[PDB]
């Protein structure tokens, strides 16, 4: 049984399966205002410092904080939030410059000196427990126009190479807004489809070898892969009712995207140019980086071949052992229970009705009071 | 609920004609000179769950039997003793499920299943609804359903 041929009813219970068990994924808007309240304090300390390099500094969040793209680490109690440092008058300043006023302030205040840990590209800050805050300090960039956020980052091999993160972030935006034509019957989905996605990819990962494990796939290339497919579906103005087959469509269109120019493969951020996310693929020291190209396609076929065994399954038992295989144990065991009490509730309301055609139950002629030995 | 005591079990001819209504059903009967009256169907829990038959049949002050012929059980349902695997009063080859609260149990007299009530409109959702735990209990390993169930000192049978 393939996924495409069941039923709407059917995959629609597929598809709120999948968004329900990624909703416990997700972190909740009262740790974020913690964790925007914590950066906006830092850049508040760095602003008062004496120092006229590091004056003016601006944070602004990055990668999946600033796309609304969160999942939750797989037995990690540490969040990951990054974010990079703006310095208006470091236009020429030098790396030593830049990041001895950060590290001797971050050392000066009471309760930061102790949390700071140095990173190789940057700074760190480890609260305890909860989630961290990841810094990069980077210059401006003229002479090419955008939106708005041309800038360079710090690298040790180079220093400085180009980086466009706030496009980015306006691209995808702008295009996960819209939605698709709908047919006439008698969080936005993208981001969704991304962070399904992504909790795919994270639980897949553990069972391969280490080679596979290091070469697994990134979240901005599968981000901006998976926001081309969708940018084109939209255009192709295709009408879609039929839910995982979003997801099958989308991932059908991704490895097309894929660009060879000259034995180079080049993913770009359609604002910026110069800034390959798939540098990790090109590079082919003792094959490295055809590895990396390796995985995103047998991650394609695992995701086709998923729905395809759910869409298999026969009775709530097999269904339930699919999603606990594919989408994890913990978070499947929240849905059953919920869906449990909701159901002994039906029972205690009495909304459990009988469907006149099948006899089968249905949550929302009242069930009487019944006892059941086992 | 109080009201008068007049009424008395109702003739076969009103269920007759009830059970037909809801579903589609293979056979109806009439046997033993209108004594008892014989339902067979297919009867699925949920969307994804399985595909079961179940066979009904009732006489007059007796009380209505209520047992899964095909499938069977998935094959017993992995050993274990609960899905009720029984004789079934020895007439039809399926496992007999329990559905109500005997009348003994009943201090107030009024059992759960009384004449009054039809067959279709309690009896079928009581066996769909004890199907959708007993598939469930083959995943969670725990009934999680009404946990009622005397020992055998304590044990107090009607069947």
């Amino acid at each position: 049984t393939t996924a495409r041929n069941l039923p709407s009813g059917k995959k629609q219970r597929i598809a709120d399966l999948l968004s329900q068990i990624i909703e416990t994924l997700d972190l909740t808007k009262t740790q974020y205002a913690n964790i925007e309240s914590a950066y906006n304090g830092v850049g508040t300390f760095l602003s008062e410092g004496d120092d006229p390099l590091l004056q003016d500094a601006v944070i602004y969040p990055q990668g999946s904080v600033r796309l609304n793209t969160t999942v939750k680490p797989k037995n990690e109690e540490q969040y990951d939030i990054d974010l990079i440092c703006y310095l208006p008058h470091a236009t020429q300043a030098d790396y030593t410059g830049v990041i001895s006023a950060i590290r001797q302030r971050l050392e000066s205040h009471k309760t930061y000196k102790t949390l700071l840990s140095e990173l190789p590209r940057g700074f760190r800050i480890n609260y305890a427990g909860d989630y961290h805050l990841d810094i990069t300090p980077g210059r401006d960039h003229t002479g090419t126009a955008h939106p708005g956020q041309p800038l360079w980052v710090v690298d040790a091999q180079t220093a400085w190479k180009e980086s466009n993160p706030s496009g980015y972030a306006e691209w995808f935006e702008s295009s996960a807004s819209v939605q698709p034509l709908r047919t006439i019957l008698v969080k936005k989905l993208l981001n969704h489809i991304v962070q399904i996605l992504k909790r795919h990819r994270d639980e897949w990962a553990a069972e391969q070898d280490e080679v596979r494990q290091r070469c697994r796939p990134i979240s901005v290339i599968i981000t901006t892969l998976a926001c081309h497919a969708y940018n084109h579906i939209i255009a192709d103005r295709r009408a879609y009712d039929n839910d995982l087959d979003i997801l099958l469509d989308v991932l059908e269109l991704m490895p097309d995207f894929i660009v060879s120019t000259q034995g180079a493969i080049h993913v770009n951020n359609p604002h910026m140019p110069e800034e390959n996310f798939a540098e990790k693929w090109n590079r082919s020291e003792q094959d490295e980086g055809p590895q990396r190209s390796e995985a995103f396609y047998q991650w394609h076929a695992a995701a086709q071949a998923t729905f395809n065994t759910i869409a298999a399954s026969v009775g709530e038992d097999n269904l339930f052992l699919s999603l606990e295989d594919s989408f994890g144990k913990t978070p499947v065991d929240v849905v059953r229970q919920r869906l449990m009490e909701h159901m002994q509730s039906a029972r205690e309301q009495g909304s459990l009705h009988l469907d006149k055609k099948t006899g089968g139950l249905i949550a929302t002629a009242g069930v009487p009071k019944n006892t059941f030995y086992g | 609920v109080v009201i008068r005591h007049h009424c008395k079990p109702l003739t076969i001819a009103q269920q007759y004609r009830a059970l037909k209504a809801g579903g589609p059903y293979e056979r109806l009967r009439i046997i033993h000179h209108d004594r008892t009256l014989l339902w067979e169907g297919w009867l699925q829990p949920s969307l994804f769950s399985r595909r079961y038959k179940v066979a009904v049949r009732y006489s007059l002050g007796t009380p209505p039997i209520c047992v899964v012929t095909e499938p069977d059980l998935f094959a017993l349902a992995g050993t274990r003793a609960i899905p009720h695997l029984y004789p079934a009063d020895k007439h039809i080859p399926g496992a007999r499920l329990c559905l109500f609260l005997p009348r003994s149990q009943a201090d107030d007299g009024l059992s759960e299943w009384r004449a009054q009530l039809k067959i279709s409109d309690t009896l079928i959702p009581w066996a769909s609804l004890w199907l959708f735990y007993f598939e469930q209990w083959l995943h969670t390993g725990h009934w999680e359903g009404g946990g009622k169930h005397p020992r055998p000192s304590e044990v107090k049978n009607e069947r």
